[PDB]
């Protein structure tokens, strides 16, 4: 115990000598002293405190001199000492600033208590004459820094001779406040007829000299004590016969204006809960008379008539203020009290207080009346809403110079008087706000207009627009008159809260629906009625006014230190939050307003003829145009992110997202660049980058994962960066600066010795968190929030290194950090049994749980990773050959040699290829029944990607529409609810299915490209290369064979990786498994071609695959068996396959027909190698040879060009056909010679022309010599009809390009010579 | 992306695809020419290699 006294004395001596880094020291030491006092009274409450420590503590207090916080810290200690001790009791009684001593004496007398009683009363009244101290302590100890306007002046009208504590900001502990209020509760209970009689007779005899007003101070002590504690305040309502209930019955008998004020303050504090409020309400009903509602309302009427000199006494005005405050408290707390008071005519609360408001009264009394009205309308029904709106109408329209004042002039007078003073302004605006809160609830369908529609029809008052105009005129013009900053912040908070309550209830879904595709569908009378009457039409107009914008950015821009050091619930923060929220909502609903609302209003006002002052700035064609002028807004938001207020930070981040994304602002700022230089004015761009960095490396709470302040701030930062980077990507933006890059005019670099160049910036913080996060927790595999987070970070990086400006730097820094190796290290591979937040995949039925998104996100993450790898490998391979390729390839094989002793094991790239398991069958989902609402349209909703919000609104309004007609309402309704839920359930499932398929395709493209780059860019030798390609085939084949029936997008990627793999081609086992896989591929390619699957490009890949499998693999018992089974496979499908290949030839696609031509050539060649051919017979039956010979006509037009190589393959096929007997026959049968004669066909360009002539001459020669003497006459006619040409060539034949041309001439000469001798043109002579 | 030849991964592997297709075209042309050469080699080697060239060495102006 004494050691604690010594420590406290030392702390006080230190703080006193130090005043004669520093602020934080004073704060820490006073906190230590308060903790020590807390521990001291905790010990005294226990039986450890001895008899001498009591005397020592009372001696320290006797010596205490200054009224300081340190003294307040010891009040619980004294109370505990007196409670424990107060024979020992009698000795300590006798043993006992001066006001302290008096309070100590009074406390002991109350805790320990004919001659004795007389002495007690004597010395107790002596101490009292000298409560004021006890009250001053109770008030100062529990003093919130932000003032509550609803209770201004309450409990602050008693004379205080106590000196105000010094200005040092030492805030008491919440627990110390609770402890002191417990001790004051005990003091009240201990103390609980001479004082009342003495003081009231003293008032009447000499009222001019008010004195000894101690009983009121005692009641206020009770009020401060039981404040906030209804569980303890129940002692006044738990038992009627108790002494506390007796005290309440006694203090309320007589009505002395100051005592009545104190008693009503005491009730306001006691009645703090619904039960305590109901008990108080019942006490004042009385259903020796106590203070009842009857008396209160009687005096209200009496003073009402008094005001309308004739000005209420200060004490009476205070009395009325306490009455109205007690009314408001008991109305907000209790439903019974409010319902009884609002319309029990005997009380006539509303009418009487409205009359009193009209008359001349102080600002506070009028504000109290407004607050009473607000309390009466905090909860309401549409009937009470209409009633109160009728009474407000009569009170505003009607409560001399000429004959009479009009009604609109009356309303203007009411509005101009209000708003001049702060209290009237705040109370009236908050009442308006409360009135515009629908009784149903803020967030509901909200079909109706928040106020009665007829509020405008009478006396041409334009509905609610007057009230909105008043609130905005206060917010802009008449708030200039306010001086105290706290009042200004509270007023702006009230104004912006009014604006929000206005903008919320405006359902834009109803407006967009009605415009795209009325009377009863919505609760409102008509759509146009809802549009024009709703305050939204007017509110938006204001938000385009310059003064409103200036007042907003003035509300935002505040003192940063006073802002950060303030409380999150204080008006200083909440005001800025509401201002940001107003700006956000304006940017949101701006599109709806300018196009679907403003035209209707400007048309209805011209038709109806009515008009009102246009407040919107005609120059602002868009909300953005008003804020982009002064740039300082972005700086303020970024700085406020550093203040550690969750809600405010998120709001600032979303506002930055929208400010930077908008077309207007970006177009105006950057035609160097405004936003960047502005963030650089005083070096803010770096401190907010630092703050954001520390924010995205803050710890997380596993229990609170999705709803984690740090987690939500992270996602907000990432969403801001991604959204700012997506828009205007190829130019420097705010995000690029904040990441650490140096932004020159249309160029990005890194400033030496800065945060980025030293790996401290926001970008490196993203990398750090990305590489160190453990996505998969052990208990529940793959926690969704970490997956989503990784996706957000990876997509940011992806947009970063995709753009050309950032690409170079981002890729360099990622290589320097071994980013890839860490990612591959922490990337888990997918398995069917892997639970995602405790849910197996189990096919299509898994898409509905939010975990579905996680899966999708993870796929995207994978894709991003693979894309980087591909680029990395390629970018490493082309520029030079460093030793990094070795590391990349080892890591893709499951080995990292950064550590020399043991290379950690990673799933191989082929093991990572698990995302495609077609057993799920995502695509094919069932369609619901929809017996009811069979064809409910989904047009407004919208591959096909539905907008569920508009669908759900449709369902809600259709349920209301159906309800109104009244057809099987009580019973058949349950089935409608079920139908609705089934419908929205299926829509979400369909959306997520489509998104998953998109992610899967994108990931596959990435994976296929990765493997493709690997295949070409590698330094393998033959022995590892063969096994590497075997693994590739083992991975891709089961998919490409089983999935060929499903879809085509994936089949194209897998088919072309197979193509290239095959084309870039112990030892026996490998080569055999390879040939086995290659035959599997050949069979699946045949099966796909025979079914005319996919697009012509996928069929071109198939044809290329089949062509090489026939040219190289099959073309020695093993070879014979391979040829035999190959021909078996071809014959199995037979006519269909050949039919599709021939249809593909001479087709739309350029390369498909070429590949098909070359494939048919290889087919017939391998079938001959096995005297005729069945493939050639099939071709003859399918009329392929006929159309082919026909195409030989006009061949001059067709003939490096694609058409040239197509004709080359075409003529090569013709040649290979004319080689055999029946082939040449089928060719010749369809008027070949006539076709080539009609074509009129008879250094490198000459070489190509000679090659064409060679091909044609070879076709002719082969066809003639094949069948026999039936066509030798045709050969003789061909040589005689084109003679001279043959002579020219034979005479000619008898550097590189010249050698090629001469060889072609030699071949043409040989061809003509062969044709001549085989036909026997010598014999003809 | 500073050494000559550096191109986008897209261009790099698309040029790969085009390269493989062109090699297929050339391979098919080559083998066709050779397979044909083998056909007439079979037909001519059986008899009259020099007589077939001589007869027209004479018929037309040598």
């Amino acid at each position: 115990i004494p050691r604690c006294m010594e420590a406290m004395k030392g702390v006080r001596s230190m703080l006193q000598c130090m005043a004669d880094t520093l602020d934080f020291s004073r704060l820490s030491l006073v906190e230590q002293h308060e903790c020590l006092a807390s521990i001291l009274h905790a010990a005294v409450q226990r039986h450890h405190a001895t008899i001498a420590d009591f005397q020592d503590f009372i001696k320290i207090l006797r010596k205490w001199d200054k009224y300081d916080h340190f003294l307040i810290h010891l009040i619980p200690v004294l109370a505990a000492y007196i409670t424990e001790f107060g024979q020992q009791a009698r000795r300590l009684n006798d043993f006992i600033l001066p006001v302290l001593g008096a309070a100590v004496r009074a406390w002991w007398i109350a805790e320990h208590n004919d001659e004795e009683d007389e002495q007690r009363t004597k010395q107790f009244l002596d101490a009292l004459k000298e409560f004021d101290f006890i009250l001053s302590v109770a008030a100062d100890c529990k003093a919130q820094e932000w003032q509550d306007p609803s209770q201004l002046g309450a409990r602050q009208w008693l004379q205080r001779k106590i000196p105000s504590l010094p200005s040092e900001p030492f805030p008491f502990s919440h627990f110390l406040q609770h402890s002191l209020m417990v001790h004051l509760e005990g003091f009240v209970d201990a103390t609980i007829r001479k004082l009342r009689t003495e003081e009231d007779e003293q008032r009447q005899l000499r009222p001019n000299h008010e004195q000894d007003m101690d009983l009121e101070r005692f009641l206020i002590i009770i009020s401060y004590a039981y404040e906030g504690r209804p569980d303890a305040a129940m002692s006044f309502w738990e038992d009627p016969d108790s002494n506390l209930a007796g005290f309440l019955q006694w203090a309320s008998r007589r009505a002395s204006t100051p005592l009545v004020s104190a008693f009503c303050e005491m009730l306001r504090c006691l009645a703090d809960n619904e039960e305590c409020a109901t008990a108080a309400h019942n006490f004042l009903l009385d259903e020796s008379q106590s203070l009842t509602w009857s008396q209160i309302f009687k005096e209200l009427e009496y003073f009402t008539t008094k005001v309308c000199p004739a000005e209420i006494e200060p004490e009476s005005a205070l009395m009325l203020e306490c009455y109205l405050r007690l009314i408001a408290k008991l109305a907000t707390e209790s439903e019974i009290a409010r319902k009884r008071l609002i319309m029990d005519e005997d009380f006539n609360l509303v009418d009487t207080i409205l009359k009193l408001s009209v008359g001349v009264i102080p600002h506070r009394l009028r504000a109290c009346i407004f607050y009473v009205l607000k309390a009466l309308m905090i909860r309401k029904t549409h009937e009470e809403l209409d009633a109160m709106w009728r009474w407000v109408e009569a009170w505003m329209t009607n409560p001399f110079l000429g004959q009479t004042p009009g009604p609109q002039e009356c309303m203007e007078m009411m509005f101009r008087e209000f708003g001049t003073g702060f209290e009237q302004s705040n109370a009236f605006i908050q009442l308006l706000t409360t009135l515009l809160v629908p009784p149903e609830g803020l967030n509901s369908l909200n079909d109706s207009v928040p106020f009665p529609e007829w509020l405008g029809s009478s006396i041409r008052t334009l509905g609610i627009e007057p009230y909105v105009d008043f609130v905005f005129d206060v917010f802009a013009n008449r708030t200039k008159d306010i001086s105290d900053p706290s009042q200004l912040r509270i007023l702006r908070l009230s104004c912006l809260d009014f604006v929000m309550v206005c903008l919320v209830t405006f359902n834009e879904d109803l407006i967009v629906l009605g415009h795209e595709s009325i009377d009863d569908a919505m609760a409102a009378t008509n759509l146009a009625t809802y549009v024009r009457l709703h305050p939204f039409s007017r509110v938006m107009e204001w938000l385009f006014n310059e003064k409103v914008i200036t007042s907003l950015i003035n509300t935002i821009h505040q003192d940063p230190i006073s802002l950060g050091s303030a409380s999150p619930d204080s008006p200083l923060v909440v005001s800025i939050l509401r201002a940001i929220q107003v700006m956000i909502k304006a940017l949101e609903l701006q599109e709806t307003y300018l196009h679907l609302v403003r035209p209707e209003v400007l048309r209805y006002q011209g038709e109806a003829g009515v008009r009102r002052k246009p407040v919107a700035n005609a120059a602002y064609s868009a909300f953005e145009d008003g804020i982009l002028s002064h740039l300082s807004l972005v700086v303020d938001l970024g700085k406020y992110c550093n203040l550690g207020h969750a809600e405010l930070t998120l709001a600032c981040l979303k506002l930055l997202e929208k400010i930077s994304t908008s077309s207007r602002i970006l177009s105006a700022w950057s035609p160097r660049n405004k936003a960047i230089v502005q963030l650089e004015r005083n070096g803010e761009g770096e401190t907010i980058s630092a703050s954001l960095s520390a924010s995205i490396m803050a710890t997380l709470d596993p229990a609170l994962a999705a709803s984690g302040e740090n987690y939500r701030v992270k996602l907000a930062i990432l969403d801001f960066l991604y959204a700012c980077l997506r828009a205007t990507p190829d130019q420097p933006t705010i995000a690029h600066q904040l990441l650490g890059f140096h932004c020159e005019l249309s160029k990005l670099g890194i400033e030496p010795k800065g945060p980025f160049d030293m790996q401290k910036s926001l970008f490196h913080s993203l990398l750090n968190v990305l590489i160190t996060l453990t996505v998969s927790e052990e208990e529940q595999g793959m926690r969704g929030y970490l997956v989503t987070l990784k996706y957000r970070v990876l997509r940011i990086l992806q947009l970063l290194w995709k753009s050309p400006l950032s690409a170079s730097l981002v890729m360099d820094e990622l290589r320097a950090t071994n980013f890839l190796f860490h990612m591959l290290l922490r990337e888990v591979q997918i398995q069917p049994q892997l639970p995602w937040d405790g849910q197996l995949v189990t096919g299509c039925e898994f898409l509905l749980s939010d975990a579905s998104l996680a899966y999708i996100d993870y796929l995207a993450s994978r894709a991003a990773i693979f894309e980087y790898i591909g680029k990395e490998l390629c970018s490493v391979s082309q520029n030079r050959i460093p030793s990094i390729k070795r590391q990349i390839f080892d890591a893709l094989n499951g080995q990292i040699f950064v550590d020399e002793e043991a290379p950690l094991t990673i799933p191989s790239i082929f093991d990572f290829f698990d995302f495609i398991n077609t057993d799920y069958k995502w695509e094919e989902i069932p369609s619901p029944h929809f017996t009811y609402l069979k064809d409910l349209d989904l047009g407004p909703c919208i591959g096909v990607h539905y907008d569920i919000r508009k669908a759900q609104e449709i369902l809600a309004l259709k349920r209301k529409e159906y309800e109104h007609s009244q057809l099987a309402t009580p019973e058949f309704l349950e089935t409608v609810e079920l139908e609705e839920k089934v419908l929205i359930e299926w829509l979400t499932v369909r959306n997520r299915a489509n998104l998953l398929l998109t992610a899967r395709l994108n990931l596959l493209q990435a994976w296929a490209n990765l493997l493709l780059v690997m295949i070409e860019s590698n330094d393998f030798k033959s022995t590892p290369k063969m096994a590497f390609l075997l693994q590739a085939l083992q991975a891709i084949l089961p998919t490409l064979e089983a999935f060929s029936s499903l879809k085509s997008d994936e089949a194209f990627e897998l088919a072309r990786v197979a193509k290239v793999l095959l084309w870039k081609l112990e030892q026996f086992t490998v080569g055999n498994l390879i040939g086995d896989k290659l035959f599997q591929l050949f069979q699946l390619c045949l099966s796909a071609i025979s079914q005319c699957s996919g697009t012509p490009e996928l069929r071109s890949l198939y044809y290329s695959i089949c062509y090489r499998y026939l040219t190289a693999v099959v073309d020695t018992r093993s070879v014979t068996n391979a040829r035999a089974r190959t021909l078996k496979a071809i014959t199995l499908y037979g006519d269909r396959l050949l039919n599709v290949i021939c249809d593909d030839a001479y087709g739309s696609d350029t390369t498909c027909q070429t590949a098909a031509m070359i494939l048919l050539n290889a087919l017939v060649h391998t079938s001959r190698a096995s005297v005729d051919c069945p493939i050639i017979d099939a071709l003859n039956r399918l009329n392929f040879i006929g159309v082919l010979v026909d195409s030989l006509k006009e061949i001059l037009n067709e003939w490096a060009s694609p058409s040239q190589q197509y004709t080359s393959a075409k003529l090569a096929l013709l040649l290979q056909l004319c080689q055999t007997r029946q082939g040449a026959k089928y060719v010749l049968q369809a008027n070949l010679f006539r076709a080539l004669e009609q074509s009129g066909v008879f250094v490198v360009a000459l070489e190509r022309h000679y090659a064409l002539l060679v091909a044609l001459a070879r076709v002719v020669g082969a066809a003639v010599t094949a069948r026999g003497a039936h066509n030798i006459v045709q050969g003789r006619k061909f040589l005689t009809q084109h003679r001279g040409l043959v002579v020219h060539v034979l005479k000619k034949n008898a550097i590189l390009a010249q050698q090629a041309l001469e060889e072609r001439i030699e071949e043409l000469a040989e061809a003509f010579m062969l044709l001549i001798t085989a036909t026997g043109f010598l014999e003809y002579e | 992306g500073t050494g000559l030849g550096e191109v986008d991964v897209d261009t790099y592997l698309s040029n790969l695809q085009t390269k493989t297709t062109l090699s297929m075209i050339a391979d098919g042309l080559e083998r066709s020419a050779r397979d044909f050469d083998a056909f007439l080699e079979e037909n001519v080697t059986l008899e009259w290699e020099a007589q077939r060239k001589r007869i027209y060495q004479h018929f037309g102006i040598k």
